[PDB]
C-alpha cells in the first residue's frame, strides 16, 4: 500500500554526467559512446545571450576550446558539431558506463526523472510531467542546464529531455535528446511566454483509480455521463479534453478496479464542483495529475 | 521578463 | 527556481542490493564488504508468521538453506546469525562496488530516500519522513522488504532504514541497520498501531522558507510572537513542539532569507488559524512538513555529491 | 486486519 512520487533509480544516468566548459560558461554533458551531448549556449558569453547566432559563434571554435570532464578525468575533444539546439563532442574515449538507451520524443502529459546536476555532479532525482503548454515544472537552478530528464525500462534508459533554462514565471524549458526544443521556444533571453497550461485529464483518472487500488471511495458516486458532456464540464476547469485515445489507456485500471472510465469521470465532475471538503486522496488536498495510466500499474504492481 | 538561460 | 520533493543520486545504493531466499520466502538484502543484511522473517513460512519464534526457526536452518543472488550471480553464504531483527549472512565475496557508509539511527521529522526493491532490483526512489510516531508514509508492496532508506553526506551513505512491514491503515514500519525497530511495534502479523500522528512543525518552517526563497510571501505577516506563544496554538493543531534547538537550526535558513525565524512562526500562526483561502504554497494546499532545513538548503543551493 | 510482513 501507499502511493508515492517515485522517481527511476538514477545510477545507470548518473554514469553519464560529465561537465563542459568554454570559455567561463560550465554546464553538464550526457557522454554515452565517444559522444557527449551538451546545450550548444555554452558556447555563448555575456554579448550572446538576446540573439546568438550560434554558426558564428561555433565556427570560431576550436577542439581545444571545449573542456570536458568526467569526474577527475579530462576527455579529449576530437570534433565537434551542432544538432538544432544540442552540441556534440565526439571525443577519444568511450564511456565505459554506456548503458543500453535510446532518444525518445514524449508527448504532452508523459512523465519522466530529472538527474539535476551541476559541474557534471548530481544534485537529486525528482519526477516531472510535461505540461500540456510544454513546459517542465522542475527544480533547477544556473549551471544546471544539460541535466536530463528519462525513463527506465527493463535495461533500456530512455533519454526525453535536456535542460536548457528558465522562464520568468519560474517553470522550464529544454529539448529532446536530437536538440529539439519542447514547446515554442528558443535558447535566447528574450521575453517568452508558454500558453496557458492545463491539467492532465487522463492523469488526474489513472490518480483516481490509484485511490481505489489502495482502498479509498469516498468520492465515487452512483452517475455516469457521456463522454461528450464530461468535456463540455471538465473544460470548464481548464482540463485538457479527453480522448478515446485516454479511455481506452484506461482500461486495464477500469478492469482491475470494476469501475468504467466513464463512471469515473463522473466522480471527478463532482470532485471539480465540490472541492474535497476537508478530506484528501492519496494525501493530497489537491487532484494530481503528474501521474500516467502505466505509472499507476508500475507502482501498484512493483516493476523493477 | 527575460528568460534565463541556465 | 523551483522546489520539488527531491531524492538522493541512488547510484551507490542500487548496487547494493540482492535477492535472498530462504525456502519459499523472498525479500531484498544490502551487501556491503562480505556481509548481506537483511529481515529475520525472511525464514518464516506462511504459518510462522503469527506468532514466529526466531531463535527456534533460525537453529533449524543451515548456511546452505539461504540463497543469496547478487544480479545473476550467486553468493554462498559461509556464516549465518541474527542482530535484533535483522540477519546478517556471511557469504564468500565482498562487494566490490561497497560505498563509504555508515549505520545511523535517525529521529522523528528526520527524512530519508526510499530506494524501493523487489526481488533485489530497484524499482524507484522516493523521499520519507520519519514521523513523529514513529512510522513512515512509503509505497511498499509484498517481497519489498529489505529495501533500504538513505542520505548521503558528500562522500558518505548513512544507511538508516531497512523496510519491514505494513501496518493495518497502511503505512509502513522497520528497524534501523542493526536491527532495532522505529516505534512500539513487533515483526508477527497481529494488530498493532501506532500513536496517533502529529505536524514536524521545524520541517514545516523549513519549507515555508523555501516558499520565500522561490518568491512566495504572501503567508508573511508583519506580527509577531513568543516561542511559547506559538506552541500554545500550535499544539491545538496537533503540531510538534517548537523547541529552541529548532529555532537554532532555522539559523541557516533564516540568516539566506532576512526573516527572523520567530515571523515565521507568525506566519504559521496565522495560517493555522485562517488557513490559505484558496491558495496554495509551492503547489500545495496542505503545510508540508517532510522537508528538514538541510533539505531545503541542499536543494536551493545545488549540493552535489 | 493484522500487520503484513513484507
Amino acid at each position: 500500500s501507499g502511493f508515492r512520487k517515485m522517481a527511476f533509480p538514477s545510477g545507470k544516468v548518473e554514469g553519464c554526467m560529465v561537465q563542459v566548459t568554454c570559455g567561463t560558461t560550465t554546464l553538464n554533458g550526457l557522454w554515452l559512446d565517444d559522444v557527449v551531448y551538451c546545450p550548444r549556449h555554452v558556447i555563448c558569453t555575456s554579448e550572446d545571450m538576446l540573439n546568438p547566432n550560434y554558426e558564428d559563434l561555433l565556427i570560431r571554435k576550436s577542439n581545444h576550446n571545449f573542456l570536458v570532464q568526467a569526474g577527475n578525468v579530462q576527455l579529449r575533444v576530437i570534433g565537434h558539431s551542432m544538432q538544432n539546439c544540442v552540441l556534440k563532442l565526439k571525443v577519444d574515449t568511450a564511456n565505459p558506463k554506456t548503458p543500453k538507451y535510446k532518444f525518445v520524443r514524449i508527448q504532452p502529459g508523459q512523465t519522466f526523472s530529472v538527474l539535476a546536476c551541476y559541474n557534471g555532479s548530481p544534485s537529486g532525482v525528482y519526477q516531472c510531467a510535461m505540461r500540456p503548454n510544454f513546459t517542465i515544472k522542475g527544480s533547477f537552478l544556473n549551471g544546471s542546464a544539460g541535466s536530463v530528464g528519462f525513463n527506465i525500462d527493463y535495461d533500456c534508459v530512455s533519454f526525453c529531455y535536456m535542460h536548457h533554462m528558465e522562464l520568468p514565471t519560474g517553470v522550464h524549458a529544454g529539448t529532446d535528446l536530437e536538440g529539439n526544443f519542447y514547446g515554442p521556444f528558443v535558447d535566447r533571453q528574450t521575453a517568452q511566454a508558454a500558453g496557458t497550461d492545463t491539467t492532465i485529464t487522463v492523469n488526474v483518472l489513472a490518480w483516481l483509480y490509484a485511490a481505489v487500488i489502495n482502498g479509498d471511495r469516498w468520492f465515487l458516486n452512483r452517475f455516469t455521463t457521456t463522454l461528450n458532456d464530461f468535456n463540455l464540464v471538465a473544460m470548464k476547469y481548464n482540463y485538457e479534453p479527453l480522448t478515446q485515445d485516454h479511455v481506452d489507456i484506461l482500461g486495464p485500471l477500469s478492469a482491475q478496479t470494476g469501475i468504467a472510465v466513464l463512471d469515473m469521470c463522473a466522480s471527478l465532475k463532482e470532485l471539480l464542483q465540490n472541492g474535497m471538503n476537508g478530506r484528501t486522496i492519496l494525501g493530497s488536498a489537491l487532484l494530481e495529475d503528474e501521474f500516467t495510466p502505466f505509472d499507476v500499474v508500475r507502482q501498484c504492481s512493483g516493476v523493477t | 521578463s527575460a528568460v534565463k538561460l541556465q
